[PDB]
RNA sequence: UUUUUUUUUU
RNA sequence: CGUAGCUGUAGAUGAAUGCUAAUUAUAGAGUAU
RNA sequence: UUUUUUUUUUUUUUU
RNA sequence: GGAAGCUGGAAGACGGAAUCGUUAUUAAGCGCCAGGUAGUCCUGGACACUGAAUCC
């Protein structure tokens, strides 16, 4: 009845990867750049180490963590309410993958190099 | 016991209640409960069953078994206790309306025996005339009619007291 | 009329009294999680997070108190509070 | 969107998407 | 009985059904069969075409023990659930030893106890002793007289991991511990060759000496020499430590020796792999929203390995999911363990078979009056599917 | 109102 | 598409949604608790 | 369709 | 200005009396957007589904 998807099972957030079997949707995203921020660093080689506090896991998890993840997250869903009809929102993972690709974050599951893509 | 509460946020059905072979017996859609009708006195009333969910591993039959099953066991139990005590059978002495049955008025601007009904969203009208069969028998026609297609799409309808 | 908020302000008193205990696990529901909502700032949300850490069943039903497991507890929900 | 039908219309129609958002109240 | 024989019901004494099932009736029989008035009344079951298929592989096999005969199990996919209220009867009848369990589930969503453990397996204290309290029952007489080996007394965990797996769990730790006092050896170019291979002769010695005295596994002390496989009663004594490590080994001990055949017969298999109602810290972001999958915790997890039929050489398992617990969808059967070469796919009762249903609830006194000239009108409405003809009939007068 | 997969379990 | 059918929870005596240390979006600018 | 599917329905159109 | 998380002991089970009217795909419910040239309403305009009863 009240399914998640709709009636075609609608999967507008989540992103597949080439290697290996695991998905996660985008919220998750954020906070895995965040806390691989110590490879990322060191990959391409004060100002440019801001956000080094952040890699804290218990922080994450503080009051102060939540709306950090929160202010980067605007959930593309919502938008303005004169968007109706044929004007609805896309999957906003185009965007995504890019970065997460670009970035060279490497997987939970097993440590490779860029493969993530949409789906 | 004899009001038809209308939810607000609910599905419309087109039969709410299906008659049954059984003159003692009802099923309700509406609360997807079993009922049975008995004339009591004077008045239409009605025992209700449960068909919510919440014990012996043994045979799944009886006790505490939330099973939509469990209200059919539950009525045939009960009618037999009706008849072989023989509490309440008798015939239902109260009346429906001043037109007989219900459903039935008699028209205004001329002599005739109106017998409205809907089937599959349609209906139909004129029905058998008066004056020309009298006040005897076309007022015996005019029942005969809703008795006999309520007995094909198993349409229940409720008596009121007035 | 207007004697009853200083009527129902005894009611927020009485809280007062019933506090300096790590958590009231006497209830009224047979619940865990739904007892554990009757105190101050806790709700449906902050209910549920104190019992992840309990490693238990949703609907478990309130275990004997002990004092080792009063610790436990206690501990989890400053954790939770924090936000 | 102030009212209850057209505001709780918002959280279904991103339901339908492949997103989770609460329900419960409102 | 065969061929000519199809579709018809088989009478069955009530009091003989319960001693034979002492669980519970197969499938959601139970609701139809507290619908009959009469107490004394017997119970029938069809007998369908999909189970002459079936029936005929056993016979074979029985014989062959005395590679033809099929070495695995099978599936039922698509009444998958009805056949299984007439294959367990007949088997145990025939001096099989047959485990039955129709609500695998029970031990899943109910109220239990769970305890972390670095295995990363849950336990169930609780649900673990009802599991062979139900199965001694009616197999009871025939797990004494069966002898037990030697050759697998004592290779398992407390939660039923294998000491090989078990003991993985704790390398990273030990990889640290060793790198830290390799210093010592470490601080006393001699070739540079032999140097180098000398110091990491070293490694090895410790790593083999470390792996035998800091792991202590249980080796079910209690019972030093036992005797039979039925007679460990200290399990069902103590609960809070052996409860998971007893109901493991009888798991590994039927698969080795062969001396009866066995039968296993889990239903409803499509409600262990969807996440259970149990909640924990263990989620991959928002995978489960805090939830313990159902696969991974102990109970469910025994029952939720097809690919290890092949180590049954005294019988097989076999599975069936007809109820709407869950949408089927999809269901790819490849990736998990059954081939395409044993689905069973079984289809709505024929015509000649739904006659027969209606005329059966006839003789019970069920319906009222079901005229035959509506015999083939309810057809088209129910499509001739069990679930739709049995409510549509019970609902109304039928007919 | 929520499914497995790239492999290290006798 | 919504109340679906179907099917789990508590066959709610306790489901009222406004108040706010706090963020999401449009805009050149909608700020302070 | 006995190696076939694995399922609710809209406000213009197969000219 | 719109929406959302968290938190939640704002004032309500009063009255079967009385005033606003419906000529049946009427009445009663529920769901969607087109324009208002950035956002910006519980009203107005406009489409679709379930859809009972009475002596009018």
């Amino acid at each position: 009845a009240r399914r998640v998807g709709g009636i075609g099972r609608r999967c507008f957030l989540t992103l597949h990867c080439s290697a290996c079997s695991f998905f996660f949707q985008t919220s998750d995203a954020i906070k895995l750049i965040l806390t691989q921020q110590h490879h990322i660093l060191r990959k391409k080689g004060a100002s440019k180490f801001s956000l080094l506090p952040l890699a804290d896991a218990s922080l994450l998890l503080k009051r102060r963590g939540a709306l950090v993840l929160r202010s980067l997250h605007g959930d593309p869903l919502v938008g303005s309410r004169r968007q109706r009809g044929e004007f609805a929102p896309q999957a906003p993972t185009a965007e995504m993958a890019k970065m997460l690709n670009k970035s060279c974050v490497p997987c939970p599951r097993c440590k490779r190099e860029g493969r993530w893509e949409e789906g | 016991r004899q009001e038809f509460f209308w939810p607000e946020k609910a599905r419309r059905t087109r039969v709410p209640l299906y008659q049954n072979s059984r003159p003692n017996l009802v099923y309700d859609q509406r609360f997807r409960r079993f009922m049975c009708m008995w004339y009591a006195n004077g008045v239409q009333v009605f025992r209700p069953f449960s068909c919510r969910g919440r014990l012996p591993d043994g045979l799944g039959i009886g006790r505490g078994s939330g099973t939509w099953e469990r209200a059919r066991a539950k009525a045939v139990v009960l009618l037999k206790q009706l008849q072989r005590q023989g509490h309440l059978d008798r015939l239902a002495k109260p009346d429906v309306t001043r037109s007989g049955v219900r459903g039935v008025y008699f028209d205004t601007e001329e002599k005739l025996w109106v017998a409205t009904w809907n089937e599959h969203g349609l209906r139909r009208f004129k029905a058998f005339p008066t004056m020309e069969m009298g006040f005897d028998a076309a007022y015996q026609a005019a029942v005969a009619v809703r008795r006999q297609k309520l007995r094909e799409n198993y349409i229940f309808s409720m008596q009121r007291n007035r | 009329r207007q004697a009853k908020k200083q009527t129902k302000l005894a009611a927020k008193n009485a809280r007062k009294m019933k506090e300096s205990k790590g958590l009231l696990l006497e209830g009224k529901k047979t619940a865990l999680c739904m007892n554990l909502m009757q105190n101050t700032g806790i709700a449906w949300y902050r209910s549920l997070q104190v019992c992840k850490h309990l490693e238990m069943h949703r609907r478990a039903p309130v275990p004997r108190v002990t004092a080792g497991f009063r610790e436990k507890v206690t501990q989890a929900v400053a954790v939770v509070k924090l936000g | 969107c102030m009212n209850k039908k057209n505001r709780l219309a918002l959280r279904k129609r991103r339901r339908r998407m492949g997103e989770r958002v609460s329900l419960r109240y409102r | 009985v065969g061929v000519e024989d199809v579709g018809r019901f088989r009478l069955f004494d009530r009091h003989r059904l319960v001693e034979l099932l002492p669980e519970g009736l197969a499938g959601e029989l139970s609701r139809d069969v507290e619908m009959i008035p009469s107490a004394t009344s017997p119970i029938g079951v069809m007998l369908r075409k999909a189970t002459l298929e079936l029936q005929m592989q056993l016979e074979l096999f029985a014989r062959v023990h005395a590679l033809a005969a099929v070495q695995r199990g099978f599936l039922l996919d698509g009444g998958k659930s009805c056949v299984l209220n007439y294959l367990i009867p007949w088997a145990r009848e025939n001096n099989w030893l047959v485990v039955y369990e129709p609500l695998p589930s029970r031990y899943a969503r109910e109220i239990g106890d769970i305890k972390r453990s670095s295995a990363g397996v849950y336990i169930q204290s609780s649900f673990s002793q009802e599991f062979l309290e139900r199965l001694g029952r009616f197999n009871r007489r025939l797990l004494e007289e069966l002898p037990v080996a030697r050759r697998c007394y004592g290779q398992a965990a407390l939660d039923g991991v294998h000491r090989l797996y078990a003991e993985r769990s704790y390398h990273s730790l030990l990889e640290k511990a060793l790198e830290k006092d390799l210093d010592e050896i470490r601080e006393q170019l001699d070739s540079q060759l032999r140097e180098e291979i000398l110091l990491a002769r070293e490694r090895l010695a410790l790593w083999h000496t470390y792996r035998r005295e800091v792991s202590i596994p249980s080796m079910k002390s209690r019972l030093p020499n036992p005797a039979s496989v039925w007679e460990i009663a200290e399990f069902g004594l103590q609960n809070e430590a052996f409860a998971t490590q007893a109901l493991y080994e009888v798991w590994e001990q039927l698969k080795k020796q062969t001396q009866l055949n066995v039968l296993i017969a889990v239903d409803e298999w499509n409600e262990c792999f969807p996440v259970s109602e149990y909640v924990s810290m263990r989620y991959e972001g928002t995978r489960f929203n805090g939830h313990i999958p159902a696969f991974h915790l102990s109970t469910p997890r025994l029952l939720s390995r097809f690919d290890d039929a092949q180590q049954f050489q005294r019988g097989l398992k076999i599975c069936a999911t007809s109820w709407r617990r869950s949408n089927r969808r999809d269901y790819r059967p490849d990736l998990l363990g059954v081939r395409q070469e044993e689905i069973r796919t079984v289809r709505n009762f024929s015509p000649l078979e739904f006659a027969n249903f209606v005329a059966y609830y006839h003789k019970k006194k069920i319906l009222h009056e079901f005229p035959r000239e509506k015999l083939d009108y309810f057809y088209m409405l129910s499509g001739g599917n069990g679930f739709q003809a049995r409510r549509l009939l019970a609902s109304l007068y039928g007919g």
